[PDB]
RNA sequence: AUUUCACUCAUAUUAAAUAAAAUAACUCCAAGUGGGCCAUUUUUGGUAAGCAGAACUGGCGAUGAGGGAUGCUCCUAACGC
RNA sequence: CCUAUUAGCUGGUUAUUUUCGAAAGAUCUCUCAGGAUCGCUGGAGUUGAUUAAUAUAAUUUUACCAGGUAGAGAUAAUGAU
RNA sequence: AUUUUAAAAUUAUUUGAAUUUUUCUUCUUAUAAUUUAAGUUGUUUCUAUACAGUACUUUCUUAACCCACUCGUCUUGAAAC
């Protein structure tokens, strides 16, 4: 026969049995699609500065390992 | 009504009755938790055979114990009243159903020489 | 280990006096607020420039209806008014936002100023405290200014004479005397009530609304 | 710990006393005060009275000027009425 | 003092004045006098004909003093003036008042039961207006000029009633009404 | 039946009375940063990159900022949870918010108060008061001032 | 009535007692038990709760990782509260004192051999009381295969679950829904 | 834009109030359910319906107790002895 | 005899106490007496908190937004009259 | 059986102190007690000077006051004509 064709009756009830749950919100979001040539240009300059760090350390190590 | 003896209290008396086990005896008056679904005593409806509940639960530190004031145990057979040498004032005495004459008569001696009472001493005399 | 006795033994006298002496400024204190307020109140009777007090600063309420048929955002501001029960009473600090949250309990509550006789009293023979540590509380009677001074004499308001001065007039802290009280849980009125379900306010007898000063005879007749 | 009784913290003087140290101070200044003799209240509420009979002058003229006040309310409303009546 | 005779009236002032504003930097201070069940549904009434008469409620308005003002002999016996207006099941009507009673506090209460007895009007729907004073020989009602009269008599066709404590239920023969 | 993209839009993206024709010149000329707070609001006199339904008159930060376009995080709610959303709208239909104007200069009003104050060691607080009681002080009316106030009838 | 959530009882999630019945793990976790409730360190705390933990939450560690976490304090006790395992990969290790539920027969005989030595709870409880000197590591916990089916379900968009297949052929789950040319992809 | 160094913005009552706020968050496995109905307020069709169809909240269902004589849904109030 | 064929349909489905505790929405479906999938629920477990504080909140306050329902109007436009 | 202790109060002192101005004025220097502390103890009878009754415990049977509709099931809703 006829049937309920609709309702939101017990629906935020429902919702808020267990809460209105939030998002996570994480400090970092993937750039995946965000402006290229800009984020390019921010893992060049990320590697320049880890250029000079890892040499630095090996001669450090070196050095004190005699 | 709560029945209070010394201190010992105990909270009902008259064990509940399984429902309609007054008026069909293919139904026995052990209790049994009515599942149903207009049953008039899951819904626990005035006057009509209330449920048994923790709430009945007696004192734990007077739980087990007889008007004796003391805790039943019950034997077998001679050497295993031993045990009890140590707690003759807290535990009574018992003999197992399936008993014979002499065999307690011999347990009835050393439960009377080692001062602690019997429960059931004039059975099958 | 001997010493631990007598240095202990002779803390508790350091800590008597101490507060043997405090005691004697808090009387002090308490006296001068009296002539303070009664000789300002003269003051303002010679010539037509009036004094008074404000709001009291602080609003015992009393829940007058149960758990059942209540709208969510009522029982969401019954829970952080924390009166749960069909008779429980709190001390609300008076402001807009607790004034405007209780607004929307206006009808479901009964609140009024206090008093100190009647604070006094709550506290004295309907004082429950939180004892455990966090989210642990385990409610116990007063009883003792041990407890007092364990969750509060660190910030020395250690014992119930200073908590009394501290829940009637509103002072520096009531998030660690309103929030260490438990809920007052009352009797039901000595003579009944009127009209749970109606307003004080009505010319029809009537309970719900703002008692103001008429909330102590409620109040000790609840108790 | 075990709980014991909870003690009236009201009536019994002992408890009371232990949770308000200034208590038995407060209660016994109290208790001589109505202790005073019968003679001293009878003497000098002449004194107090003739000593605030200034004080309720001044009331007399705070709520005589209510009195006039509305006296003159009474007034401007009857006469806008009056204006009006036609 | 007789409780099941008594209302619980006393008397109120309350003085404040409308909130002052930056726009309006000194409002006038205002005055109205009124009686009700207590002090705060006098209040109440009193921010309510200020909310219908004026634009100004609780959220805008403050007071600076407060007092109790008896008056001056309580048990006198007085004539003073209201006026009432009420409206029914289907419009609204007015009219005055003046009963005699000691003293203001109990002069509203004896017309508030007249009302109900009489039109059935709640007191939600009734007003009272302009406490004064009245003459006696100006009285246009049917009753109150004999009430001062120089000299003035009437039977006792009193219906007795007795304590509980006598009000016995078998009784011997049959009372009379007569009495005195 | 019909739950098109424009549905339900007959007023919330139609012009305000006066307020028709295309966007202001000088309205691109805002200076958006990445986090930055902002409130999405159709302007239907520019069509492309137009906010959707139900984002219209909502706030949210600037995650993706491009030559004309600027993705906004939206928290929607949805049934049980509320989750955020990325929205790639228009220069023209995204304006700079003013919650974070409340904020901003009370963390400057901090560079200047608590700066010296902290020096001079005085303890001030900077919380905010949300003023309830109104203090006790001296007030001075004349008796002139004490004018009246009474009740109406019915006509 | 009160309207409190759950009528008012604190709920607690997660293992109450140990379900093993192994005897010596069982003195173990009374041992440190009295130990965490003695001594206010949270070193046994820890301890004490990672001993009655499931199999899958005490990880296996590897030599070569345990060594790579103990590289900058080669002094210091190396405490887990799983099982050691050797690490072919590993070409040497060196001086490693290991405190551990378990090591494998191999990766026991290599730390003996490096210098260092294996040392049981018992003797940890003995000797360091109150983890003084001792780092508390963990294996990985979620890089068992059983996580690789976890989380999104594989068919939601950017899903990295790995399904649950017969095979891994051409030919098992990879023709409509999993490339763009049979309808969509993912 | 990122990074590293400096200085430092109540934190000894907490960058507004209140909060038996961690009884939280997340993960895994899985049950039952997917015919609903009623009350206040709003509302569509209908002359209307204890009619048909929707919105909010609360209930009945799944639930007894005191009251409304009586009553699945009203009022009070939800339940260990 | 295959065959104890199949049945989205009807009926039945066996001890106690304790603890937690629903849905009758939604999407798709030769779908409308069914099913799958979300949602609601139980159990298990970890990370947390246990530090009257942070996370947090069917709450309020402060600041700032967005709306065209009630109302109002035919003088402001259309449609009337 | 290594807090029914510490304090608190009270009594009898005592030392010094103070102030309300003192037979319940207040605080330790010291002593000894006591409970108002630090959840009920005491006295007298009876059972009773018996080994099971007319008493006490308990089971059962009858009344009496108040209450109480056949369960199981499908169902929104079953005591259901």
């Amino acid at each position: 026969a006829k049937s309920k064709n609709h309702t939101n009756h017990n629906q935020n009830r429902k919702a808020h049995k267990n809460g209105i749950k939030k998002p996570k919100k994480h400090k970092f979001m993937s750039r995946k699609g965000l402006d290229p040539n800009f984020f390019r240009n921010q893992k060049y300059c990320l590697k320049g500065i880890q250029k000079k760090k890892k040499e630095l350390k090996l001669k450090a190590k070196q050095e004190k390992n005699n | 009504a709560v029945k209070k003896v010394g201190k010992i209290i105990k909270k009902r008396t008259k064990k509940f009755t399984r429902f309609q086990s007054n008026r069909f005896m293919r139904v026995k008056p052990a209790w049994r938790k009515p599942r149903g679904i207009d049953c008039r005593v899951r819904r626990r409806y005035k006057g009509t055979n209330l449920m048994p509940s923790i709430g009945y639960g007696s004192n734990k530190k007077t739980k087990f114990l007889l008007p004796n004031n003391k805790y039943k145990y019950v034997v077998k057979n001679v050497k295993e009243m031993e045990p009890l040498i140590m707690n003759h004032t807290k535990y009574c005495v018992q003999i197992a159903h399936n008993v014979s004459s002499k065999k307690r008569k011999q347990i009835i001696e050393r439960a009377k020489q080692m001062n602690v009472s019997v429960i059931n001493a004039k059975a099958r005399l | 280990a001997a010493k631990k006795i007598k240095t202990l033994k002779l803390i508790n006298k350091k800590k008597r006096n101490d507060l043997r002496q405090r005691t004697l400024r808090y009387e002090e204190e308490y006296e001068s607020e009296r002539k303070k307020i009664i000789e300002l109140k003269r003051e303002a009777r010679k010539n037509n420039c009036f004094y008074r007090e404000a709001e009291k600063k602080v609003v015992f309420v009393i829940r007058l209806k149960g758990v059942n048929k209540l709208p969510p955002k009522v029982r969401s501001v019954f829970r952080l008014l924390r009166l749960l029960q069909v008779h429980n009473g709190v001390f609300v600090k008076v402001n807009k936002a607790t004034k405007e949250m209780l607004k929307i309990v206006e009808p479901y509550v009964t609140y009024g100023y206090p008093t100190l006789s009647t604070v006094r009293k709550l506290l004295y023979k309907r004082g429950y405290v939180r004892v455990g540590k966090v989210r642990r509380y385990a409610r116990k009677k007063i009883q003792d200014n041990a407890d007092i001074s364990k969750h509060l004499g660190k910030y020395n308001v250690h014992g119930i004479e200073d908590m009394v001065y501290q829940l009637y007039t509103c002072g520096p802290v009531f998030k660690k005397v309103n929030n260490f009280l438990w809920a007052f849980k009352l009797k039901p009125p000595r003579k009944g009530f009127k009209a749970k379900r109606h307003a004080f306010n009505e010319p029809r007898p009537g309970d719900w609304g703002n008692r103001e000063a008429h909330i102590n005879e409620l109040i000790n007749r609840m108790i | 710990k075990k709980r014991l009784q909870n003690k009236n913290s009201l009536t019994n003087f002992a408890v009371r006393c232990r949770l308000n140290p200034a208590y038995k101070l407060l209660r016994s200044l109290a208790v001589l005060r109505m202790r005073k003799s019968i003679l001293e209240k009878s003497k000098n509420k002449k004194e107090k009275r003739v000593q605030k009979q200034i004080q309720k002058k001044e009331l007399q003229k705070i709520n005589h000027d209510y009195y006039k006040g509305v006296a003159k309310a009474v007034k401007k409303k009857k006469k806008r009425e009056e204006k009006k009546a036609k | 003092i007789d409780n099941s005779l008594n209302t619980n009236i006393h008397q109120y002032h309350i003085v404040g004045r409308a909130i002052p504003t930056a726009k309006d930097k000194n409002p006038n201070v205002y005055r109205m006098c009124i009686f009700a069940k207590n002090d705060t549904n006098a209040k109440s009434r009193f921010w309510y004909f200020m909310k219908k008469i004026n634009k100004l409620k609780k959220s805008n308005g403050e007071l600076l003093a407060c007092e109790q003002i008896k008056e001056r002999f309580p048990l006198r016996v007085k004539n003073y003036g209201v006026l009432l207006r009420y409206d029914s099941r289907t419009g609204t009507h007015n009219m005055y008042k003046e009963f005699r009673d000691t003293t203001k506090e109990g002069a509203i209460a004896q017309l508030y039961s007249e009302m109900a007895g009489r039109h059935r009007a709640r007191a939600s729907s009734i007003n009272i207006i302009r406490i004064s004073e009245i003459s006696s020989s100006l009285v246009r009602r049917p009753h109150i000029k004999q009430l001062l009269k120089r000299r003035l008599r009437f039977p006792a066709l009193h219906l007795p009633t007795l304590q509980k404590e006598y009000r016995k239920k078998f009784a011997s023969k049959r009372p009379s009404t007569y009495r005195m | 039946k019909s739950r098109g993209k424009r549905s339900g839009t007959r007023y919330k993206f139609s012009k305000k009375f006066r307020k028709h024709g295309e966007c202001t010149a000088n309205k691109y000329l805002e200076k958006l940063n990445y986090g930055d707070y902002v409130d999405i609001v159709c302007d239907s006199t520019q069509q492309k990159g137009m906010p959707f339904n139900y984002y219209h008159g909502k706030t949210g930060k600037i995650f993706h900022i491009t030559k004309r376009g600027v993705g906004v995080l939206v928290n929607k709610r949805v049934k049980h949870r509320i989750e955020q959303k990325k929205v790639c709208v228009r220069i023209e239909h995204v304006r700079k918010s003013r919650c974070n104007e409340d904020f901003l200069l009370r963390k400057i009003k901090n560079a200047e108060l608590i700066k010296e104050a902290k020096l001079k060691n005085e303890h001030i607080n900077i919380k905010r008061k949300t003023e309830g009681p109104k203090p006790a002080a001296m007030i001075k009316v004349p008796p002139s001032k004490i004018i009246t106030i009474e009740p109406l009838p019915f006509y | 009535g009160i309207a409190l959530k759950n009528v008012g009882r604190i709920k607690k999630h997660g293992r109450k007692h140990l379900v093993s019945k192994n005897p010596y793990l069982r003195l173990l976790v009374k041992l440190y038990n009295f130990l965490a409730r003695r001594t206010n360190a949270n070193f046994n705390k820890i301890i004490a709760k990672r001993l009655i933990m499931p199999k899958r939450y005490r990880p296996p560690l590897s030599l070569s990782k345990l060594q790579y976490h103990m590289a900058n304090h080669p002094n210091d006790i190396a405490v887990v509260v799983g099982s050691i395992t050797d690490d072919k990969r590993l070409f040497s290790l060196k001086q490693l004192k290991v405190c551990a539920l378990r090591f494998t027969e191999t990766a026991r005989k290599r730390i003996e051999d490096a210098g260092g030595e294996c040392l049981t709870f018992d003797q940890l409880a003995l000797k360091y009381p109150t983890g003084k000197k001792c780092v508390l590591l963990r294996g990985p916990t979620k890089a068992r295969t059983a996580e690789k089916h976890f989380g999104k379900a594989p068919g939601k968009p950017k899903s990295k679950a790995r399904p649950y297949v017969r095979s891994k052929g051409r030919k098992f789950e990879k023709a409509r829904g999993r490339r763009k040319s049979r309808a969509y992809k993912k």
